[PDB]
C-alpha cells in the first residue's frame, strides 16, 4: 500500500538575498500619507520573522491571506507602501472603510490580499515644538481610486468662484498633523506599512525561507514547487515549453506539469 | 505621418497567460486586436522627414508592427502629457541593447533621435525624478510586431519577428509571445513612435513604415497544437 505519498519534496529557488524589509521598516523618515513611499520587494527570500524582531505592532491584520504564517508562500511581486498616519485613522486602512484617509489619501482595493502593519512611533515622530513635516489630504473633487498617489497641492475650488487665492472660501488641499508628545494614543503618530501580495500561482517568485530538497521521480510524492502544492508522481516530460512558461494544464484546466525551480526541467504530474 | 486605413489584418493574437497547453481549444476573454479591425498605416519617406511625427492615443492597448529595412524605428515614448509635468516611459533600442527608463522627462519639440554614435539630447533636453531603469536584448527581411498593454499598473510588452520574402503581409497565423512585464504603475493615455533618423553626413534619408491598431475586449478561441504553439484563432464577436 503505497498509493499515499511516501516522500515530501520541497523545491524553491536558490536565493540567498534577504528581502530588504529592515530598511523599509527602519527608515529614518517616512513619507506623508498623501504621498506615501511605494517601494518594491523582489528577487529575494521573503523571511517575515524579522518583522516581529523590528517592533511590537499595534495591528497586523493580513487580509485575503489571513494567516500570518507567510514563510511558506512565493509571490510574483511584493510591494510595500509606507506612510505615517494618526492612530485614530489606522482603522481606515482596511479595504472596506471610509474616512479622510481611506477616501482622500490611501484607498486600498476591496479585494486586497496583503497585510497592514501598524507601529506606534510617538517617541520618534513627535517634536517638542510640534512635528509639522507630515501632511494629509482632506479635499478632493472625487474619491481616490486604489493605489493612486494624488500629489498636486493646487488650491481646492470652493463656492462659485474661479478660486484664486486662499482664505475667503478656498482652502489649501493639505491640513498637516501637528504631532505633540503630550497627546493621547488616539492622536499619536503611527508608522503604517501595507505589504501588497500578488498570489498568481508562480510565474515569478519571491519565496519565503524554505529549504529545497532533492527531487524524487517515479514515486508518489507530496510536492511543493514554488507556490503550488499537491500530491502526485513526477515523471520526465516530453512537452516543449516556451522559454517563458513555468507550468502546464490538461484538457480539464488542472495542473499537469511544472518547471523545476533549480534545473528548469519540465516534469509531468500524474495523480497517484 | 500620413495615415491610410487597413481593414484586413488578421493579426495580434498573443498568449493570454503563462500556462502551457497543447492540443486544446481554449476560450478566453481578454484585450485583443479584433479581426478585420481598422488599422492605421503610417508611411514616411525621409526635407528631414515626410511630416513631423504624430502623437497617437493609447486607449486600451496598442498593436504596433513594421517591415522596415532601414532600421530607423528604435523605440517608443509612453505617457500622458509627454512633458516635464508628469512621469513617463521611454523605451529605446540600439545596436547592443534595449534601454527602458521611467523618469520625468522633458522631450524636445522634435522627438526624433539624431544618429551621427547617438545623442540622448536629441530626444529630451533633461529628465529628473527617475524611478525605474531596465536593460534587455535588442528587439530585431523581417516583420517586427509588438503589443503594448497597460493593465493594473503593469506595462506588458509582447512581440514576434516573422520573416517576409515578399511585399505583402504573410497570409497565415503567428501568435505573439510575452517579452517583458514592467512593474511601473504608469498612467498611459498617449504614446509616440520614436524614429532614429540619421543625418546623411534638406537631406535624403531612409524611409520608415509602421502599422498601428488598437485592442478591444473580445472573446477568442485559441487552437493550441502539440508543441503548445497557437496556430489558429476564432474571434467570437465577428
Ligand atoms: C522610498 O523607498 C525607497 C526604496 O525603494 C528608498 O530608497 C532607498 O533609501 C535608502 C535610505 O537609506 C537607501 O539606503 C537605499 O539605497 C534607497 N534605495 C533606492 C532604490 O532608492 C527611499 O529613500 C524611500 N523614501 C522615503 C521618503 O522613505
Ligand atoms: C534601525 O537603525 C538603527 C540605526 O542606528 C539601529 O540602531 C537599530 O537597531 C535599527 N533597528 C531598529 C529596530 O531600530
Ligand atoms: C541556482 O539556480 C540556478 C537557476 O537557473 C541554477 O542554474 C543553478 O545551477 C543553481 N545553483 C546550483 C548550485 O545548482
Ligand atoms: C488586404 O490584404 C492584402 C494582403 O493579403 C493587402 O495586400 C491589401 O492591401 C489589403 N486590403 C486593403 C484594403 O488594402
Ligand atoms: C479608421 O479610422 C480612421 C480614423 O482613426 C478613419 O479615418 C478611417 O476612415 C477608418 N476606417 C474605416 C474603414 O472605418
Ligand atoms: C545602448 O543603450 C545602453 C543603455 O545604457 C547603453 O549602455 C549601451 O552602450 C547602448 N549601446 C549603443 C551601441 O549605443
Ligand atoms: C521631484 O519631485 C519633488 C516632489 O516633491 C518635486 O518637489 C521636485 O521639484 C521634482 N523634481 C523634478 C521633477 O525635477
Ligand atoms: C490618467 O490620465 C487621464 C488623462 O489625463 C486621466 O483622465 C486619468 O484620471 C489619469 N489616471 C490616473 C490614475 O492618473
Ligand atoms: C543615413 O541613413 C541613410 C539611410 O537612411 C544611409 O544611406 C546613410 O549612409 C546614413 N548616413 C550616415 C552618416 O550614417
Ligand atoms: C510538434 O512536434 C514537433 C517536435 O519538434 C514539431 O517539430 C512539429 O512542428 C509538431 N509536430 C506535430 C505532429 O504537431
Amino acid at each position: 500500500f503505497r498509493v499515499q505519498p511516501t516522500e515530501s519534496i520541497v523545491r524553491f529557488p536558490n536565493v540567498t538575498n534577504l528581502c530588504p524589509f529592515h530598511e523599509v521598516f527602519n527608515a529614518t523618515r517616512f513619507a506623508s500619507v498623501y504621498a506615501w513611499n511605494r517601494t518594491r520587494i523582489s528577487n529575494c527570500v521573503a523571511d517575515y520573522s524579522v518583522l516581529y524582531n523590528f517592533a511590537p505592532f499595534f495591528a497586523f491584520k493580513c487580509y485575503g491571506v489571513s494567516p500570518t504564517k507567510l514563510n511558506d508562500l512565493c509571490f510574483t511581486n511584493v510591494y510595500a507602501d509606507s506612510f505615517v498616519i494618526k492612530g485614530n485613522e489606522v482603522s481606515q486602512i482596511a479595504p472596506g472603510q471610509t474616512g479622510n484617509i481611506a477616501d482622500y489619501n490611501y484607498k486600498l482595493p476591496d479585494d486586497f490580499t496583503g497585510c497592514v502593519i501598524a507601529w506606534n512611533s510617538n517617541k520618534l515622530d513627535s517634536k517638542h515644538s510640534g512635528n509639522y513635516d507630515y501632511w494629509y489630504r482632506s479635499l478632493r473633487k472625487s474619491k481616490l481610486k486604489p493605489f493612486e498617489r494624488d500629489i498636486s497641492t493646487e488650491i481646492y475650488q470652493a463656492g462659485n468662484k474661479p478660486c484664486k487665492g486662499k482664505g475667503p472660501n478656498c482652502y489649501f488641499p493639505l491640513e498637516s498633523y501637528g504631532f505633540r508628545p503630550t497627546y493621547g494614543v488616539g492622536h499619536q503618530p503611527y508608522r503604517v506599512v501595507v505589504l501588497s501580495f500578488e498570489l498568481l500561482h508562480a510565474p515569478a517568485t519571491v519565496c519565503g525561507p524554505k529549504k529545497s530538497t532533492n527531487l524524487v521521480k517515479n514515486k508518489c510524492v507530496n510536492f511543493n514547487f514554488n507556490g503550488l502544492t499537491g500530491t502526485g508522481v513526477l515523471t520526465k516530460s516530453n512537452k516543449k515549453f516556451l522559454p517563458f512558461q513555468q507550468f502546464g494544464r490538461d484538457i480539464v484546466d488542472t495542473t499537469d506539469a511544472v518547471r523545476d525551480p533549480q534545473t528548469l526541467e519540465i516534469l509531468d504530474i500524474t495523480p497517484c | 505621418t500620413t495615415t491610410q486605413s487597413y481593414t484586413n489584418f488578421t493579426r495580434g493574437v498573443y498568449y493570454p497567460d503563462k500556462v502551457f497547453r497543447s492540443s486544446v481549444l481554449h476560450l478566453t476573454q481578454d484585450l485583443f486586436l479584433p479581426f478585420f479591425s481598422n488599422v492605421t498605416w503610417f508611411h514616411a519617406i525621409s526635407g528631414t522627414k515626410r511630416f513631423d511625427n504624430p502623437v497617437l492615443p493609447f486607449n486600451d492597448g496598442v498593436y504596433f508592427a513594421s517591415t522596415e529595412k532601414s532600421n530607423i524605428i528604435r523605440g517608443w515614448i509612453f505617457g500622458t502629457t509627454l512633458d516635464s509635468k508628469t512621469q513617463s516611459l521611454l523605451i529605446v533600442n540600439n545596436a547592443t541593447n534595449v534601454f527602458i527608463k521611467v523618469c520625468e522627462f522633458q522631450f524636445c519639440n522634435d522627438p526624433f533621435l539624431d544618429v551621427y554614435m547617438e545623442s540622448e539630447s536629441g530626444v529630451y533636453s533633461s529628465a529628473n525624478n527617475c524611478t525605474f531603469e531596465y536593460v534587455s536584448q535588442p528587439f530585431l527581411k523581417n516583420l517586427r510586431e509588438f503589443v503594448f498593454k497597460n493593465i493594473d499598473g503593469y506595462f506588458k510588452i509582447y512581440s514576434k519577428h516573422t520573416p517576409i520574402i515578399g511585399r505583402d503581409f504573410p497570409q497565415g497565423f503567428s501568435a505573439l509571445e510575452p517579452l517583458v512585464d514592467l512593474p511601473i504603475g504608469i498612467n498611459i493615455t498617449r504614446f509616440q513612435t520614436l524614429l532614429a533618423l540619421n543625418r546623411s553626413y534638406g537631406w535624403t534619408a531612409g524611409a520608415a513604415d509602421y502599422y498601428v491598431g488598437y485592442l478591444q475586449p473580445r472573446t477568442f478561441l485559441l487552437k493550441y497544437n502539440e508543441n503548445g504553439t497557437i496556430t489558429d484563432a476564432v474571434d467570437c464577436a465577428l
